[PDB]
């Protein structure tokens, strides 16, 4: 799954 | 007595946290002298975060596009540059609360306090370890990027982490203060995965020493062991092989308690092979590996800042 | 994602910590406006601590007997009084770092951050709960009395605990800031024992909700229970009874997750009767009870100060 | 053991 930029 | 996950007092870092907005994206920045440091993906829109061309994005950005707020004070951005995965925004004012500080790259297995922030404002403080697979097991939501990890020594704040992103297993990835990631991760919403993680053997031994200091003894007085026999077992359970350096590091705790490192190793060996059998150590039913030997010495002696 | 024991940022409290010395006895004080609050047993010698009469002992003291140091500056004491188990020393200088603050008395099962201090300097911060038996499982050495526990709401620090002593099982006892002890304990080195403790059921449920919010769902089931049936199981396992007020307090978490409270109670009943079968919840092999429902909302919502 | 004042 994609990383999430926070 | 007692033993807790204890973070450094956060007051010196709270004074450096600011809000950085660019477009619809807001995150945190770290304000030291006349520079605000922040993750570069504050310049992304939500349609840009799969394959961001950061160089081209920054081209179409000028100073007035970076809205920086310190408390209820607007700072003026007078210049911007991108360094690795951080932005360095030059502001027209120096932070009067800038503490004595260092930038450092921490090693896997070492620990640090995180000041989790939203909108430039502190939300809470907790202790983390840098895992061997270069993630951290933090508590971060959307908008937390730019929160920092740090250690304190006397009056010097050593910043070692700035938060950027969350991986699909719910762990976290970020950079040092130069903007260089810990681990093989990139600041894009591409498919990425944390590598296999190992347990920080020397930290588990330090915590066992902490537990003895606090009167837990049920796991002790095992038949002793040698280093190689210990490592044979450790690697079966995904523990890092123990080195003489690690044994050396544990001297002060070994001396203080009068339990030879290799005797602790034998207690850990038995714990790995038989488990705890429903029993607990310092309130935990699992072996804890996010306290370093210094963390234990610091808490059990009462070092202050 | 992630869920950690998260303390409040400590900076507002750090600026209130001072050192109080009376004779050869030193501990910490809290300097708010022109008053320093500290445990009254600072006036004791070692031979005084078995059966002190604090009225007599205080009568024998004068202002000049209290050496109060705010870092390096000595604050001159111009008045002293005793309020239950705290001393109020009036000083001639108001703390310019005094935050907006309240004194509150918390209930068993509520949490707070502790800023652990020695000689008026902070060593670290960590999160505690008031146990049902009115003790706290802290990390306190000699010299830590006068360390305070607190919550923050908006910009207001609510001081709820001041640390006094350690009981023989290694747990901790203290007062509110009006000097009333939590629990049936007294500040004298006599034979005292904490009553039998119990687990804080509403907090275990809150933490199970946190687990679901963070993607841990293996313990859920299709069953519901009644409140009465759940409490028959709770009593068997030494858990506090769950009241309808507790059900209402879990409302934000049941709303966010879609899991009714009595549906989660059926999960908890199964975990108690069956155990975890070698699995973990939020990195723990034990059911965690030191997060309140608000603590979960705060962390999972990003509430800041 | 007795209480310990800290």
């Amino acid at each position: 799954t994609s990383a999430v930029l926070q | 007595s007692g033993f807790r996950k204890m973070a450094f007092p956060s007051g010196k870092v709270e004074g450096c946290m600011v809000q950085v907005t660019c477009g619809t994206t807001t995150l945190n920045g770290l304000w030291l002298d006349d520079v605000v440091y922040c993750p570069r993906h504050v310049i992304c829109t939500s349609e840009d975060m799969l394959n961001p061309n950061y160089e081209d994005l920054l081209i179409r950005k000028s100073n007035h596009n970076f809205l920086v707020q310190a408390g209820n004070v607007q700072l003026r951005v007078i210049g911007h540059s991108m360094q690795n995965c951080v932005l360095k925004l030059k502001v027209d004012t120096a932070n009067p609360k800038t503490p004595k500080y260092k930038f450092v790259r921490i090693q896997p297995g070492q620990t640090f306090s995180v000041l989790a922030c939203y909108n430039g404002s502190p939300s809470g403080v907790y202790q983390c370890a840098m895992r061997p697979n270069f993630t951290i097991k933090g508590s971060f939501l959307n908008g937390s990027a730019g929160s920092v990890g740090f250690n304190i020594d006397y009056d010097c704040v050593s910043f070692c982490y700035m938060h950027h992103m969350e991986l699909p297993t719910g762990v976290h990835a970020g950079t040092d203060l130069e903007g260089n990631f810990y681990g093989p991760f990139v600041d894009r919403q591409t498919a990425q995965a944390a590598g296999t993680d190992t347990t920080i053997t020397v930290n588990v031994l330090a915590w066992l020493y902490a537990a003895v200091i606090n009167g837990d003894r049920w796991f002790l007085n095992r038949f002793t062991t040698t280093l190689n026999d210990f490592n044979l077992v450790a690697m079966k359970y995904n523990y890092e092989p123990l080195t003489q350096d690690h044994v050396d590091i544990l001297g002060p705790l070994s001396a203080q308690t009068g339990i030879a490192v290799l005797d602790m190793c034998a207690s850990l060996k038995e714990l790995l092979q038989n488990g705890m059998n429903g029993r607990t150590i310092l309130g935990s039913a699992l072996l804890e590996d996010e306290f370093t030997p210094f963390d234990v010495v610091r808490q059990c002696s009462g070092v202050t800042f």
